[PDB]
């Protein structure tokens, strides 16, 4: 039917740039919180605080 | 009881040298499977102390710092490292009774002399029989002090289970011909102990008539030592996770440098009338749900583990001396030698937003299709997998070296690198460095060849 | 005490610690636990499996 | 899982139909025809390969 | 409903005459036929 | 003869106007005996008047209310015949637990197993019912799996009444810490639990029934929240003035089923306030993990068996039609999912339903929950539920349903041919 | 949002398993991975 | 139950099902002669008065 071709040149531009500062706004809510070594280390060290 | 009396003899021989208590455990059903325990090839075990470094390298500083470098002719240190982490684990003994048995029956069917307090009835699936020897430096024991296992298969794999000693000394320091009389004095008490993870526990024996009994060690267990001795677990853990962190700073980074207009490196058909904002708000949708489920396998840490080998620094500098040269001369080519990158195993992220079912471990074997082919990317049988047609994906590939590509559905890719120069090194060879393949029972003596089968001392047969 | 009945609990004020001895008693046992008292329902859970338990001919 | 059995529902697609559900829609009389797809899983009495 | 019969049929899609129906892989009773009228 | 009793049994399951409160005690109650002996007369004016108003019968779904019904209402509290048919269901089946094993060649263990353990599954002790009120005495190779880990440390699990135990019912919803009642489940009632859960419900209900999940800590907080419950002594003008004292709920909750003429609405309602200090948890879907038997261990060792079952909860048969605001719906075995029951109650599922409109069957072909989807992982595959979908209403096709629960051990084999099978 | 190409005429396929077609996902099924990805938090 | 053919049909062709195919009785061009509320999906059928 209707598909282009993969050449190299063709791009995909920015989607209304107001999607991309909305992946900026979530990165500096990501920053704070979820490192995920927190959760192990409070729990071995509420484990070891349990024994 | 193979194992156990025999090392206890030989940990009494060798305990002038490294003062090593021996351990005697045995393990189960819990601790891996059926099929893992009857080709189990050998054990690795490592003492590492309340400080969290080592024994077996330097007291005091290493030739390890220097975080990471990020190059690829050393690509950690050099094969000097690799030396030092082979030379930090010990090889212990080891036995398997592939069967289903009683434990206290078993002991009762040799000539051990079994009495516990109470009568535990312990039945489980098979038998492998272990001993650990924990390194005091002094006559005195640190409580703090922490255990790593390591159980190899001959494929290559590993698995590291690791614990405290203050689990394992809890309860016993608190309380406390040379075959025969191990006999008849025998076990005192069977104690099962879980990791520091608490995702396996296995059981302990303690005999009296070991050596470890006249000894008269002492046993202390500091606050303090036990807060830097889960800090130095934590970076050990975290080697893993931030490296992870700094795949998704630099995609940020990335995007940001680029302003939002990002290429395309992969070969696929598109449609001009398809929506793209529906496309660009399941990138952020997915990208999250890649790090909600981020483990140690995954692609990223597979592509590190062959440049953590022993032959891969210097093939690697092979790799660009042979780039990194003149165009062939009209007297070379005409009596010179022929002289000689056709395909390359990726490993690849699969994150699907529409079932949030993601696959971590993928091989893919990529390589430059003709007529300015960017990256076309087929399976081990050439299936050519197409997951990355659909809308529901996204794919994130990794080299084997440090370059980096993340794939947006309709092949359009963002091309960057690894940054690991936050991660320091030595710990950055312990969680995952390729270790190498040491010879044992039915092995071939030269460097590979056609391998025969494996042993598999099993249950099914007899042992013969 | 006070606290306890309205804030956490939301009782009506016909009823008070005077006409409901077991309610006067749970007081002390309420307190003690500081923690939790966001949640509501399973201290009003509580009431209601004290009184349905205080409410028998045994 | 017991709070997110609706949240397996919010997703409007179906489920691939599995492998032994399609050993059912055949008659006890033409399961050994050619016309069956699943019989190059039925390989042990004992098992489901 | 075209891509739903042929995995009914088991046939293949469409890809002076030619060989179409390839010989069978083995046979002990010759050949073959078996026309219809509905 | 047990025609009439299975009659009656398929006329009250597959009615549509079963009465609601009958899903409410059973939660309530759990089956435990000095719990249900406060509700003793309740139950039995429950039956009496609900069956002379309408011809079906009561707790019939649930299989606690049935042995307790059976043991503890032998006093004459109901009329002969209500009480013929409790019995004759019981004994229907201890007599489809006679045909399971084989008793003619039963004597002395096997490795620590009894011998009836290996010829057929439905002794054997790694089974788990989908509907499990206790927890049964023989735990040896099995673990519980509640969230991530198996809950082998026996130190997750204690439970007290009447001291009101205030941090178990703030984390009610948390999984990690379950609750049992502490008295573990021995192997008659145990088996005689699978039978009723795996044979006679789906073979007479043609899976048309379904599991759902009564929110019971924010169901409390305003059904029993009146005043009239509170202020008792351990007013009947109108009755309007008892409607407006127990609220409208209960109104139109128990407004036939035990009301009658010498017991009136509120004192009814005070006899149904008076268990609820055994209150039980939130439901909690759990996955059991037993490897098989020694026999059946010989080729794959490592397969393990994943095996959902539901804790706390109720198997329904209808929708019901006022609780539909305190209930969750929990398809979890390829047993009791009738999405009938899931549309009638959620509304996504109902959405679901109405946009894929061949997922409406019956035969186990309604798409699960991929937390439950491990069909080559189950006890019971699809031939089960495709068996259940076309079978008849008679007492053979119980029977049957326990036939096609003989194991393929080879001891199994030794056995069931040495009867000549 | 558009994409900038470098052809400016499209061409046809045949549908192999070798050739990498885009998605078929007419108007539908994407207005449905728009709302799960909306109600998926 | 009689009408579809539970042992066989699920799938589609079309987003109709697969059972409104093999029966008059499981599909919404046919409409019964006295209709009170109607019917939800109306994407072949179009109404005339």
């Amino acid at each position: 039917a209707v598909f282009f071709e993969p050449h190299e040149e063709n791009v995909l531009r920015c989607p209304e740039r107001v999607l991309r500062r909305l992946l900026e706004d979530a990165a500096v809510t990501m920053r704070g919180g979820g490192w995920r070594e927190d959760v192990l280390m409070d729990r071995v060290r509420k484990r070891y605080l349990r024994q | 009881m193979e194992t156990h009396l025999y090392s206890d003899l030989a940990f009494e021989a060798r305990f002038a040298d490294d003062e090593q208590l021996p351990l005697h455990l045995v393990l189960d059903q819990e601790v891996l499977s059926n099929e893992e325990a009857e080709t189990l090839r050998y054990v690795y075990y490592r003492n590492v102390d309340s400080a969290g470094r080592s024994t077996g390298r330097a007291p005091g500083g290493d030739e390890d710092d220097a975080p990471a470098s990020d190059d690829a002719e050393d690509a950690v240190g050099g094969d000097r490292a690799f030396d030092r982490e082979r030379r930090t684990w010990q090889r212990a003994c080891f036995r398997v009774l592939p069967r289903p048995l009683e434990l206290l029956d078993y002991l009762r069917q040799s000539g051990l002399t079994v009495t516990l307090e109470k009568e535990q009835r312990v039945r489980m699936f098979y038998a492998v029989f272990t001993t650990l020897g924990l390194r005091c430096p002094d006559n005195r024991l640190s409580g703090a002090q922490t255990l790593h296992l390591r159980l190899v298969w001959p494929d290559g794999s590993y698995r590291d289970w690791e614990f405290l000693a203050r689990d394992l000394l809890r309860e016993e320091m608190e309380a406390n011909a040379r075959t025969d009389e191990w006999k008849g004095a025998g076990v005192s008490r069977l104690r099962e102990v879980w990791d520091v993870q608490h995702r396996v526990r296995l059981r302990v024996l303690w005999y009296v008539n070991s050596f470890w009994r006249s000894r008269e060690l002492s046993y202390d267990d500091h606050e303090v030592e036990l807060y830097r001795a889960l800090d130095a677990y934590r970076a050990r853990i975290a080697v893993e996770y931030v490296l992870i962190r700094a795949v998704r700073d630099e995609i940020y980074a990335v995007l940001r440098r680029d302003g939002g207009a990002l290429p395309q490196r992969f070969a696929c058909h598109v449609s001009r009338n398809m929506s793209w904002r529906v496309v660009w708000e399941l990138c952020r949708h997915a990208l999250a749900l890649w790090m909600d489920w981020a483990d140690v396998r995954s692609c990223i840490i597979k592509a590190l583990t062959p440049r953590l080998s022993r032959g891969a620094a210097a093939a690697a500098q092979r790799a660009r001396r042979q780039r990194e040269r003149s165009a062939p001369k009209p007297q070379e080519l005409l009596f010179g030698p022929r002289n000689e990158p056709a395909e390359q195993t990726w490993y690849a992220d699969v994150v699907r937003c529409v079932r949030a079912q993601v696959d971590l471990g993928v091989e893919v074997r990529a390589a430059r299709c003709p007529r300015t082919g960017l990256w076309i990317v087929r399976d081990r049988r050439g299936r050519l997998r197409r997951w990355l047609s659909q809308p529901e994906v996204c794919v994130l590939y990794v080299t084997p070296d440090l370059d980096f590509y993340w794939v947006l559905p309709g092949g359009f890719a963002v091309s960057s690198r690894v940054t690991l120069h936050g991660l320091a090194q030595r710990a950055l060879r312990d969680r995952f460095q390729n270790f190498e393949a040491v010879l044992a029972r039915g092995m071939h003596v030269e460097a590979g060849r056609q391998e025969p089968e494996t042993p598999r001392v099993s249950g099914r047969r007899l042992p013969f | 005490h006070r606290h306890v009945v309205n804030v956490v609990l939301e009782l009506p004020t016909e009823i008070s610690e005077a006409t409901h001895p077991v309610l006067a008693t749970m007081l002390s046992k309420y307190t003690r636990m500081s923690s939790l008292f966001n949640d509501k329902c399973a201290f009003k859970l509580d009431l209601l499996r004290m009184v349905a338990v205080s409410r028998t001919r045994r | 899982a017991a709070r997110r059995i609706p949240h397996f529902y919010r997703v409007r697609r179906e489920v691939p139909r599995t492998v032994n559900e399609m050993k059912q829609d055949f008659v006890v009389t033409d399961f050994y025809k050619v016309g069956n797809i699943t019989l190059y899983t039925e390989l042990h009495p004992f098992f489901d390969f | 409903v075209d891509r739903w019969i042929r995995h009914a049929a088991g046939v293949e899609r469409p890809q002076f005459g030619s060989m179409s129906e390839r010989n069978a892989a083995a046979t002990v009773h010759g050949q073959k036929a078996a026309c219809e009228l509905i | 003869d047990y025609e009439e009793t299975l009659r009656l049994f398929k006329t009250t399951v597959t009615s549509p106007n079963y009465p609601e409160l009958c899903y409410l005690v059973d939660v309530l109650v759990h089956g435990n005996v000095d719990a249900f002996l406060l509700i003793r007369t309740f139950v039995a004016r429950c039956i009496v008047n609900m069956f002379h108003t309408r011809q079906l019968l009561v707790f019939a779904h649930s299989y606690a209310l049935v042995t307790l019904i059976a043991e503890h209402l032998a006093d004459g509290a109901l009329p002969p015949q209500l009480l013929f048919h409790y019995r004759n269901l019981v004994a229907v089946l201890r007599l489809v637990t006679r045909i399971s094993a084989l008793p003619g060649l039963n004597n002395g263990q096997l490795a620590e197993e009894p011998l009836s353990a290996y010829v057929n599954a439905l002794h054997d002790h790694r089974l788990w019912p989908p509907f499990v009120t206790h927890l049964p005495r023989n735990m040896e190779g099995v673990q519980v799996v509640a969230d991530r880990q198996p809950l082998n440390p026996a130190n997750i699990e204690a439970r007290h009444h009447g001291v009101s135990d205030v941090p178990r019912l703030g984390a009610m919803d948390a999984d990690e810490p379950l609750f049992v009642d502490d008295y573990r489940a021995t192997d008659d009632e145990w088996t005689l639990q699978k039978v009723f859960y795996l044979c006679l419900m789906p073979a007479m209900t043609n899976n048309r029934a379904c599991g759902l999940g009564l929110n019971l800590k924010t169901l409390l907080v305003d059904l029993f929240y009146r005043p009239a419950f509170l202020l008792m002594p351990a007013p009947e003008d109108s009755i309007a003035a008892q409607r407006q004292a127990v609220g409208e709920m209960l109104t139109e909750l128990v407004e036939d089923v035990a009301t009658d003429a010498h017991t009136p609405l509120l004192q009814a309602c005070r006899e149904l306030f008076l268990a609820v200090q055994f209150v039980g948890e939130h439901v909690k879907v759990l996955e059991v993990r037993a490897p098989l038997d020694h026999a059946q261990r010989q080729g794959l060792p490592d397969f393990i068996s994943r095996q959902h079952v539901l804790y706390n909860g109720c198997c329904v048969v209808t929708a019901p039609k006022t609780l539909i605001e305190y209930s969750l719906p929990v398809p979890f075995h390829r047993f009791y999912s009738n999405p009938t029951i899931c549309a009638a109650l959620s509304d996504d599922i109902k959405r679901y339903v109405t946009e894929f409109p061949h997922y409406h069957r019956h035969d186990g072909g309604f798409p699960l929950p991929t937390a439950f989807a491990h069909e080559y992982h189950n006890w019971l595959r699809s031939p089960f539920s495709r068996y259940s979908a076309t079978c008849p209403n008679v007492l053979h096709s119980v029977m049957t349903l326990a036939a096609m629960l003989y194991k393929i051990s080879p001891v199994s084999l030794v056995l069931q041919t040495k009867a000549h099978i």
